[PDB]
């Protein structure tokens, strides 16, 4: 940005999906290549684990 | 006269209170020392600190200011009942009895709209 | 309301607080009814910053 | 569709501001809130300054209301310090400062609003409706 | 024929008896309507009402301690209903140290499997039922409802003392008397203890009858050397 | 039961305003809150629009600043309506639009403008004109390099 | 702690000197809490919500 | 059989508690409920006395 710079970390990437099915569909492959990901719009209750 | 004490901390004020009550002693040994407070915690703290200074703090009454002023009314003026006929509860029951009679009085139209639409007396209560 | 009374005979006992801690600084400013907050209307005041009270970095009153 | 400058907006009737993506809805709300607080604009001004408890702002989510309340109070504090110092760095505050006629009166008004911030009128729709029904329970015909 | 010896046990009936002796008009005769209404409030059957009135009028005129007899003659000027006192105990109360002087001074210190407690500092909450005077000699009173003494044989002089050793009522003696002693020191200007004390009556509320001397009334005079040493132990 | 829900509150205020005492209620609300700034107007309901209409649509010495963004009404399932916004846009005579764009990259704003200006009448409705926005001056040097 | 008045109360329209309301009550309790603390103070508030990691502001008093 | 006794009592009292009566007739209903559905223990006497006291106080101010 101008002259300044910073390296890309894991927190600087977002992935946008429209439903929880497709969220799991990308999360499984992302974890299969070992990329730790968290689903920020998880409506899953605690008692369903 | 009436004496107003200003201070910065409650310790100085409570020490002044102890100094007064040890300087001037009550005539009747069975006469309670009435101290006006508001909560229960302040009464407890005053009792514990008075006991710590004197050795025992008993025959101390802690009334609310409303009850104290009512007792002063009873003691000074006569023919006054012990408890008034105007409380929070008895006035609510009186207003239950009185409101449907007093309705339809050319000035209670908004209350008529409030009550007379439907009631299992919950709105009225 | 208290100063509006007529027959009242008013007396005080205002024990002072020595300003050393941060909490005692605040309580003393409350007691003596003053205002040590620096606003900086003029630039020769707004630039320099040695007129407020110092704070001990090991002080944990507030 | 006219372009918008918040220092020239007429505060009468209805105005339909269309703020696009990544544009500063919060900034526009803060600027118009300060203008409504202090009575500025001339022709584009409300005809009286307003108390902070008479500025209804209706927002979507409770977290959004909390964020908006914090933003408005912080902007009030910065503008009050700017009015006290007669100088500032933020260009919006500079435009406001050259807009204000009486800066001491502005500082007093902003001090009162900032101290009254804890009962500001920022609600969600279901909070606003419940509060107004609980106020006018006699007209609404619903319990207390 | 009902009797106080046939009155049932429990703690709520004891609270009923305490509430009956809360709000009285000792000089005035008992109102039958008022006492049956109080029995209505307590959820008892109306079959016990006349024996209740007779029991109240019997205990009202009882000659408790040969002077100040017939406590229907207790003026409201010289009564004090249900005081509450806080008594500081600093310099932690060693249980064995207190039991030593309890054994030394108190004559009722024979039945002692004592000291169910550990050293506690601070204050001491306590509620005296009634403190009153009869031309000096401030009488200390505390009503107690107690066991199903089917006949008067369970309410003798010595079974009472054995039971009060069983329930450790002697600690109640010294604590209440030290409270009243220090209170009169704080209140009455320079009194002599042996001149003005006239102390303990533990009125066993059940087991008292119409015309029966020394049935349900017990009297203790503290040794007056116990109290001073104990007060010095508390405030050393 | 005596309980109440959120839709119950909205419908209760709406019917109270639409009843005979609604003029009195609207006068009270006008006097108490004589200006309103509706954040996020693009997600509204016919009930809320009718409430705001009956309270602040006329009887001047009162203002009303509906702030919204019709391009982002993505809440049809929740109960929000874009046609209510279109009706309000038809009714209100004034229209305003902010110009600059702060967050995005200067090439990125141009790319989105080109993508949505691919055809005339992009959002398949006549009442939503996609006006292009210009990038902010302070961010004319954003860059991204990948090996 | 918020307690809105009843609306048709006649003290809310025209107030006077000694009138008591809950907002002024709670503010004065904060002031007396600051005064009555003799040695140390400890003010703590929730900063960020643990679910969505948003921001939640302290009170106006703090 | 014990459950059916419970249901018989509940049915009889849900029939009985239906009409509207003045406060003088509302006075003994609480005592009837407590001594008809509960067996007083050493623990329960405090709560039962408190409930009877509060109900009695409400109807006492009303009367």
């Amino acid at each position: 940005n101008g002259d300044d710079a910073r390296p890309v970390r894991a927190s600087d990437i977002s992935v946008l999906v429209r439903s929880r099915q497709e969220a799991a569909q990308v999360r499984d492959a992302l974890t299969l290549l070992e990329i730790p990901s968290v689903y920020l719009s998880n409506r899953d209750s605690v008692f369903e684990t | 006269m009436l004496r107003v004490y200003h201070s910065n901390r409650l310790d100085v004020l409570e020490a002044l209170m102890e100094f007064i009550v040890e300087r001037e002693r009550l005539d009747d040994p069975f006469e309670p020392e009435m101290i006006l407070v508001q909560s229960t915690g302040m009464a407890q703290w005053l009792q514990m600190t008075l006991s710590q200074k004197f050795g025992i703090a008993a025959n101390i009454d802690f009334p609310l200011p409303a009850s104290f002023i009512w007792d002063m009314f009873v003691r000074v003026l006569p023919e006054i009942p012990k408890e008034s006929a105007f409380n929070k509860q008895s006035m609510s029951w009186k207003l239950m009895t009185l409101l449907p009679q007093l309705l339809e009085r050319e000035d209670f139209t908004l209350l008529r709209h409030y009550l007379t639409d439907d009631s299992d007396k919950r709105k009225l209560f | 309301l208290l100063s509006d009374l007529e027959s009242s005979q008013e007396l005080d006992a205002f024990v002072d607080v020595t300003p050393d801690n941060l909490l005692h600084n605040i309580q003393s400013d409350i007691l003596e009814l003053e205002n040590r907050a620096v606003a900086g209307v003029n630039i020769e005041e707004f630039s320099r910053s040695d007129n407020k009270r110092p704070l001990d970095p090991l002080d944990s009153s507030i | 569709a006219e372009t918008l400058d918040p220092l020239r907006l007429p505060l009468q009737g209805e105005r339909l501001i269309e703020a696009s993506a990544g544009t500063g809805k919060t900034f526009t709300i803060a600027a118009l809130y300060l203008r409504l607080l202090l009575g500025l604009g001339g022709s584009a001004a409300f005809p009286r300054p307003l108390t902070v408890e008479e500025l209804l702002v209706v927002t979507f989510t409770e977290a959004a209301t909390a964020e908006l309340r914090g933003r408005i109070r912080s902007n009030i504090h910065e503008l009050r310090i700017a009015c006290l110092r007669e100088t500032t760095d933020n260009p919006l505050y500079e435009r406001l400062l050259e807009e204000i006629d009486d800066k001491a009166q502005a500082a007093q008004w902003l001090l009162l609003a900032e101290r009254q911030m804890d009962e500001a009128a920022v609600f969600t729709i279901h909070g606003f409706c419940q509060r107004m029904l609980n106020l006018n329970a006699f007209e609404s015909g619903m319990l207390f | 024929t009902l009797t106080p010896h046939q009155f049932p046990r429990g703690a709520s009936p004891g609270t009923f008896l305490h509430s009956l002796f809360e709000d009285l008009d000792f000089t005035q005769p008992v109102d039958p309507n008022w006492v049956r209404e109080k029995l209505e409030l307590g959820g008892f059957e109306s079959q016990w009402e006349p024996v209740l009135t007779e029991w109240i009028t019997a205990v009202l005129q009882a000659p408790l301690n040969e002077t100040g007899v017939s406590l229907s003659q207790l003026s409201a000027r010289n009564k004090q209903v249900e005081m509450e006192f806080y008594l500081p105990i600093s310099e932690p109360l060693i249980a064995s140290q207190l039991d030593t002087l309890i054994r030394q001074f108190d004559p009722l210190s024979a039945g002692c499997p004592p000291l169910e407690f550990m050293q506690v500092r601070g204050m001491l909450k306590g509620f005296i039922d009634l403190v009153f005077r009869h031309e000096g000699r401030y009488y200390l009173l505390d009503y107690k409802s107690n066991w199903l003494g089917e006949d008067s044989s369970a309410y003798t002089q010595q079974a009472m003392a054995a039971a009060m050793q069983a329930h450790r009522y002697d600690l109640q003696y010294q604590l209440y008397t030290l409270a009243l002693h220090r209170y009169l020191r704080h209140r009455i200007a320079d009194y002599d203890y042996e001149h003005h004390f006239g102390g303990v009556i533990y009125l066993f509320l059940r087991g008292v009858d119409k015309e029966h001397p020394q049935q349900g009334i017990y009297t203790t005079r503290p040794n007056a050397g116990l109290i001073a040493l104990m007060d010095e132990m508390f405030a050393g | 039961r005596g309980e109440l829900g959120f839709d119950d509150m909205l419908s209760r205020l709406d019917s109270a305003l639409r009843s005979e005492s609604g003029e009195v209620l609207a006068a009270a609300i006008r006097t108490r809150f004589p200006v309103a700034m509706i954040d996020e107007f693009q997600d509204t309901d016919p009930q809320q629009y009718r409430i705001f209409r009956r309270i602040w649509h006329h009887q001047p010495e009162t203002a009303l600043l509906l702030i919204g963004d019709p391009k982002q009404a993505i809440y049809a399932f929740r109960g929000a309506d874009i046609f209510t916004y279109m009706k309000a846009r038809s009714e209100v005579h004034a229209h305003y639009t902010l110009d600059t764009n702060w967050r995005s990259a200067p090439g990125m704003v141009n790319s989105v403008n080109k993508l949505f200006s691919q055809t005339d009448d992009a959002f398949m409705f006549r009442e939503i004109p996609f006006i292009p926005v210009k990038s902010a001056g302070k961010n004319q040097a954003l860059r991204f390099v990948f090996k | 702690r918020q307690l809105a008045p009843l609306g048709f109360d006649l003290m809310s329209q025209k107030p006077k000197r000694g009138d008591r309301s809950r907002r002024d009550d709670d503010r004065y309790l904060f002031l007396e809490a600051l005064i009555s603390a003799q040695q140390k103070l400890y003010i703590s508030y929730i900063g960020r919500s643990i679910q969505d990691n948003s921001e939640r502001f302290p009170s106006v008093l703090v | 059989g014990h459950l059916a006794s419970l249901l018989m009592q509940l049915n009889i009292w849900r029939r009985g508690l239906a009409q509207e009566r003045p406060l003088e007739e509302w006075l003994p209903v609480c005592r009837d409920m407590l001594n008809a559905f509960f067996l007083p223990d050493a623990e329960t006497e405090a709560a039962m006395t408190l409930i009877e006291q509060q109900w009695q106080a409400i109807i006492a101010e009303g009367l």
